[PDB]
RNA sequence: ACGACCGUAUAGUACGAGAGGAACUACGGUUGGUGGCCACUGGUGUACCGGUUGUUCGAGAGAGCACGUGCCGGGUAGCCA
RNA sequence: CGAGUGGCUUGCUACCUCGAUGUCGGUUCCCUCCAUCCUGCCCGUGCAGAAGCGGGCAAGGGUGAGGUUGUUCGCCUAUUA
RNA sequence: GUCGGGUGAGAACCCCGACGGCCUAAUGGAUAAGGGUUCCUCAGCACUGCUGAUCAGCUGAGGGUUAGCCGGUCCUAAGUCAUACCGCAACUCGACUAUGACGAAAUGGGAAACGGGUUAAUAUUCCCGUGCCACUAUGCAGUGAAAGUUGACGCCCUGGGGUCGAUCACGCUGGGCAUCGCCCAGUCGAACCGUCCAACUCCGUGGAAGCCGUAAUGGCAGGAAGCGGACGAACGGCGGCAUAGGGAAACGUGAUUCAACCUGGGGCCCAUGAAAAGACGAGCAUAGUGUCCGUACCGAGAACCGACACAGGUGUCCAUGGCGGCGAAAGCCAAGGCCUGUCGGGAGCAACCAACGUUAGGGAAUUCGGCAAGUUAGUCCCGUACCUUCGGAAGAAGGGAUGCCUGCUCCGGAACGGAGCAGGUCGCAGUGACUCGGAAGCUCGGACUGUCUAGUAACAACAUAGGUGACCGCAAAUCCGCAAGGACUCGUACGGUCACUGAAUCCUGCCCAGUGCAGGUAUCUGAACACCUCGUACAAGAGGACGAAGGACCUGUCAACGGCGGGGGUCUUAAGGUAGCGUAGUACCUUGCCGCAUCAGUAGCGGCUUGCAUGAAUGGAUUAACCAGAGCUUCACUGUCCCAACGUUGGGCCCGGUGAACUGUACAUUCCAGUGCGGAGUCUGGAGACACCCAGGGGGAAGCGAAGACCCUAUGGAGCUUUACUGCAGGCUGUCGCUGAGGACUCUCACUCCGGGAGGAGGACACCGAUAGCCGGGCA
RNA sequence: GUGGAAGUCUGUUAGAGUUGGUGUCCUACAAUACCCUCUCGUGAUCUAUGUGUAGGGGUGAAAGGCCCAUCGAGUCCGGCA
């Protein structure tokens, strides 16, 4: 046959792409000495076109004029501090191990230093339950314990933006235009409605996949689609 | 509201369109000072035309259940 | 609209000029390689056994 | 190049208890087909005459254009049913 | 039960045609056949009449309009000699 | 087009005049691409030109494109290339990372030029007048100099300022018309220099507890109005420019509406609307320099692409010329262009055809089907059902009005803006042309806008929001590459990948036996290396022990593939069809039966329904709105029909000129029968038949066009499928090498990852090389 | 009353498209044209130029559509007689 969609994806090529170029930052958090005697103002809002959620633009000290995730109530004026003596309040960065247990935090490193890679995306957070000398955890906004070095730092509390999911596209057009501004290749041809040439679900004479849904783990690129290695289906049970 | 959607889409999505909107442009009191004059100036961004006051809160409210958690712990 | 003499009207595009190393109208003004000599592909020039036949 | 039918007189007669109910023949008409003709009726009639909208020729008069008449009314010859 | 005629139905065969002889129904237009539906002329009757029913000669002329359905066929309606 | 005339050997079509016409977002003006001399002049007509030709985009010969300030050139955009590094057997191949360069001629950013004159052909380029920019030099001034500002930005609504244009009023100059007094044109004048400033922002004063303000939103004791002030606009006003220029002349003045341009206010985003060079910041005089490339012409019913001087295709701006009207609509008319959407002459001009006008009475009888045609129509007033997701349905339906003239009222600052009143009055007809909906009901489908088979399918198909399931914590899931590497990703579960269903509403039953996926697994089975035995002086080889994934086996799972029958009052093979719907776009039987409607209804609708063979996200039911989607009915209307007629324009016919193609074994004036490979102009028998030509509609030549597409055959081809055969990628898993120290363990030193770094995390694992078992239409 | 939303309505505004005529044409004006009717026309809109994706590969709101009059695997030359 014909390579499916999933395989014209990797090859990287426009249709396929994120629009980069007209992408802000990259918002990682600042790389500090120590001390923590670094402390910026929010001189801005701004709109994340990567994210659909705000971010802020924050004046450094010394000088350094950089975009930041903000969390939820960040506002112009306002003044964050990024270290590890870092005043514990929402908007400031500091390493998990002197944030206290029990409190939200966004933008969470896998790694110390990484800049966070954790709990980004509009109205998430995740959890710091327990700390200790050796790892703390964390459950991330999946529901998933996870074991992180206390080294890891982290943004207290929730990531602004929340409740975006609570309102329907409700037309094509507004789905379009938020596409747009992602890596994706949008709208959605059911494998069912194309020809056999074209995926494992094509041909027949009435729609329909003349095989089960659930692929198994170790299947090629080609073959992989419908249902991945699931666990189960369905709703029953 | 939704009356801007005519007869389509259906009573939940232009129900829904209508209540979150209706909180979304409702006087919203500023954190900054005490007026109710917050008003939306894009997703998620929030300002107070009394005092000037920019700030960043929910997508369609400027306080979200969750980010009254924060406060609490 | 159809894909023959309604859709050559559409042609006033210039692709292939003249080339600086081997004077044929073939140098790809916009690929800027000459698909006849290579120029702009390759220092050595374009060529190809099977432009005759095999056993001559 | 003519085919067929209806109706009237025959006759409420013949026949028949009655009910019902013919024919020969002489008439008038209709229908289908056929050939021709325009006095009559009807159609057409971008000959013609009139009314009138927009615009241009300054107005008036008189005209052009609005598709092979802008639109509307009447209609001679001729051709037609 | 027996003997036939036709070549309108269907089946059979594979003789002609695969370097192509374009389908069904309808339409339009022309010619024909008779195993006659009407019209002409007859014979019989379980023929009074009127009318039926059956039969003979006869192909001059006629055999129309509509409802469903692509339908052919057919079912149905009002007319009709 | 026509009448005159000009030139010429020759004139329907070359030129002049008159008369008559055509084009108005174009048939006019300027241009991009592309073409390339097609541009201008002279001389020509063999060639090219739908006829002719004295003409020309043709032929011969000459000539023509002038720049500091118009483009290029400079900047950077998506993105491209080169070099280095790395991969590759290798390269002209290949991803990343550095560096460098390249990448915008109408239409991104950008130092500076206007007006007029001149040529056969150039022209913001030459010439005249005036002006401006950059750099450099000299001089005076200046110590400031880099912070900031600009370049620099989306979509929708709107106020204010304001030029051109257009129009109104009055004057002046010139023209036209001649029953009046009207009608037309002109009434000019730049860049630049100088000056003015509304809006926004801010300051002083002030002191509002209800006032201020808008088209609208709004503003305020955190200080409203009012008053004063700072900063501050136009491609605009004003003055100079200008006894410049231009005009035969006059060489105006005010106004309204106001494109350009300037400046504000509001609203929207699960969408956020470039960058860089440059400029400003940062004075003035004088002088010098400002090179290089482009510059003609066409820009299309003859200069481009389409083989053509092709009815096609092909970007930008002129979007403000007059009447009209809601209008960038129609129709008519200017400026400007044209008679080249380039053969003519003749016949009341026949048949026939294209496109069209008018048809009495009947009115869909026509037809598969109102196909085609028609009906309605603009604006105002009255009035408007079922149903509904309360938006809508709706312009439902239905009814009435509509011109002109005279004099007025109201709204507004006013319009050459709008809404009305009274009286008078004409026509068959007042949206008089033009422009300009026919309406209503029932059913099926898809919710909707949207998509599609360039070139026979626009739909019920695809998409969609909405619903749902699956995978994955990021050193991830999914995907591309042989590799070096890469997309997703400036992304992180409110994410994004993989699938199914397809708005809302009410709902979504039973089945895990088979197949798929996943989890588990005592025991069973399960490869290679190492290990043990036999064998071999060794090796081949035979056997053993251990046993990973996988399978057996167990479990979970149907919004996973799919399934929901036959029999009796259970059987196969798990269950045995629940809500609903039902003769369906699914019902063979079938024109099912009852009813409605019709004169008559295999149709349509309602009901029944045992459903050959409906049924729940293989979604069921239902449904307002929507629809060039399928079917049915009604009102209106009509040449669709009864049944055809007359007319109009272009052909057709005759004449001048030009001038192809298809097709052709031969013969050929045929007709009726027969015969023949059974479908003969040609054979046989008869019949008929004097030759030639014109027009016609097409019966025959099994007419012409295409080595039948249907069917079969070939140990033909290709695309597609799968539990066909055989293999190959890929994934999982064991083993060996990388690989180190002390049947479970610690460590650090290779190696991996995070970190700017220190260092941290991990760690002999993982990655990678090799091999073995399993899966493996992803691929051959 | 104001306001002016909308994958909102009418609309040959520009611009895009193509339901029916099974009209015209069918050695064409044209190897996809002409006319009338019809649909869209503030947005998932239309449009110019530049730029990227390449052949078992692209691209595809999916029709096996499209990738220079050709696509159920482009074109050219070669393998090849
Ligand atoms: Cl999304
Ligand atoms: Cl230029
Ligand atoms: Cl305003
Ligand atoms: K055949
Ligand atoms: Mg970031
Ligand atoms: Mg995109
Ligand atoms: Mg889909
Ligand atoms: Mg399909
Ligand atoms: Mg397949
Ligand atoms: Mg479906
Ligand atoms: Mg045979
Ligand atoms: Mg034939
Ligand atoms: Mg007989
Ligand atoms: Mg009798
Ligand atoms: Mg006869
Ligand atoms: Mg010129
Ligand atoms: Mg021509
Ligand atoms: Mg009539
Ligand atoms: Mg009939
Ligand atoms: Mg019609
Ligand atoms: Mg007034
Ligand atoms: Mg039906
Ligand atoms: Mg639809
Ligand atoms: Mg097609
Ligand atoms: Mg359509
Ligand atoms: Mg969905
Ligand atoms: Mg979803
Ligand atoms: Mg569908
Ligand atoms: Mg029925
Ligand atoms: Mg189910
Ligand atoms: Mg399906
Ligand atoms: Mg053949
Ligand atoms: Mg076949
Ligand atoms: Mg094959
Ligand atoms: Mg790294
Ligand atoms: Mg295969
Ligand atoms: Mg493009
Ligand atoms: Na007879
Ligand atoms: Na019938
Ligand atoms: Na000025
Ligand atoms: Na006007
Ligand atoms: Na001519
Ligand atoms: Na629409
Ligand atoms: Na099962
Ligand atoms: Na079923
Ligand atoms: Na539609
Ligand atoms: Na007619
Ligand atoms: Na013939
Ligand atoms: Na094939
Ligand atoms: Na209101
Ligand atoms: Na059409
Ligand atoms: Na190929
Ligand atoms: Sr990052
Ligand atoms: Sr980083
Ligand atoms: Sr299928
Ligand atoms: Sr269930
Ligand atoms: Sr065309
Ligand atoms: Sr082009
Ligand atoms: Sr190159
Ligand atoms: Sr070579
Ligand atoms: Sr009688
Ligand atoms: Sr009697
Ligand atoms: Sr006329
Ligand atoms: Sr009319
Ligand atoms: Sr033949
Ligand atoms: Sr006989
Ligand atoms: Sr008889
Ligand atoms: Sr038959
Ligand atoms: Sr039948
Ligand atoms: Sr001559
Ligand atoms: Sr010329
Ligand atoms: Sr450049
Ligand atoms: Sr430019
Ligand atoms: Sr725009
Ligand atoms: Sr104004
Ligand atoms: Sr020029
Ligand atoms: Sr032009
Ligand atoms: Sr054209
Ligand atoms: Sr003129
Ligand atoms: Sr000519
Ligand atoms: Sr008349
Ligand atoms: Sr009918
Ligand atoms: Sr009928
Ligand atoms: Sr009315
Ligand atoms: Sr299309
Ligand atoms: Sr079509
Ligand atoms: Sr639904
Ligand atoms: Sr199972
Ligand atoms: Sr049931
Ligand atoms: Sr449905
Ligand atoms: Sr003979
Ligand atoms: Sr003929
Ligand atoms: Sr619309
Ligand atoms: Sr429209
Ligand atoms: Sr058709
Ligand atoms: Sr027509
Ligand atoms: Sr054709
Ligand atoms: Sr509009
Ligand atoms: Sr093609
Ligand atoms: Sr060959």
């Amino acid at each position: 046959g014909r390579r499916i969609q999933g395989q014209r994806r990797g090859r990287g090529t426009s249709t396929f792409r994120a629009p980069s170029h007209r992408y802000k930052a990259d918002l990682e958090h600042r790389k500090v000495e120590d001390g923590d005697v670094i402390a910026g103002t929010v001189v801005d809002i701004e709109h994340d076109p990567a994210r659909s959620a705000p971010v802020a633009a924050v004046e450094f000290e010394d000088g350094d004029r950089r975009l930041i995730l903000a969390p939820e109530g960040v506002g112009v004026g306002d003044e964050l501090q990024v270290g590890v003596s870092a005043e514990i309040a929402p908007g400031n960065t500091l390493p998990l191990a002197e944030i206290p247990e029990g409190v939200p935090v966004c933008n969470v490193e896998s790694s110390p230093g990484d800049g966070g890679k954790f709990a980004r995306a509009s109205g998430v957070n995740a959890q710091l339950l327990t700390h200790d000398r050796n790892v703390a955890v964390v459950k991330l906004p999946s529901g998933e314990m996870k074991r992180l070095d206390p080294q890891c730092r982290a943004t207290i509390g929730v990531v602004a933006g929340g409740g975006r999911t609570d309102k329907p596209f409700v037309k094509a057009g507004n789905k379009h235009h938020k596409m747009k501004a992602r890596g994706t290749k949008w709208p959605n041809v059911r494998g069912v409605a194309m020809n056999a040439v074209d995926h494992p679900f094509g041909g027949g004479g009435r729609q329909h996949p003349g095989k089960p849904k659930s692929i198994s783990r170790n299947a090629p690129p080609g073959r992989k689609v419908g249902d991945i290695a699931s666990k189960r289906t369905g709703r029953g049970g | 509201r939704s009356g801007r959607f005519g007869a389509r889409y259906g009573r939940v999505s232009r129900r829904r369109v209508a209540e979150i909107e209706s909180e979304m442009n409702e006087d919203h009191a500023c954190p900054n000072c005490g007026e109710d004059r917050v008003d939306r100036q894009g997703t998620g961004i929030w300002q107070c035309s009394y005092c000037d006051y920019k700030f960043t809160g929910g997508s369609y409210k400027p306080e979200t259940p969750g980010g009254k958690t924060v406060r609490r712990s | 609209t159809g894909a023959g003499t309604p859709s050559q009207g559409k042609k006033n595009t210039t692709t292939h000029t003249k080339c600086r190393r081997c004077g044929e109208k073939s140098y790809h003004t916009k690929k800027k390689v000459c698909s006849s000599c290579g120029f702009g592909k390759s220092a050595k020039r374009r060529d190809y056994e099977w432009q005759s036949k095999a056993g001559e």
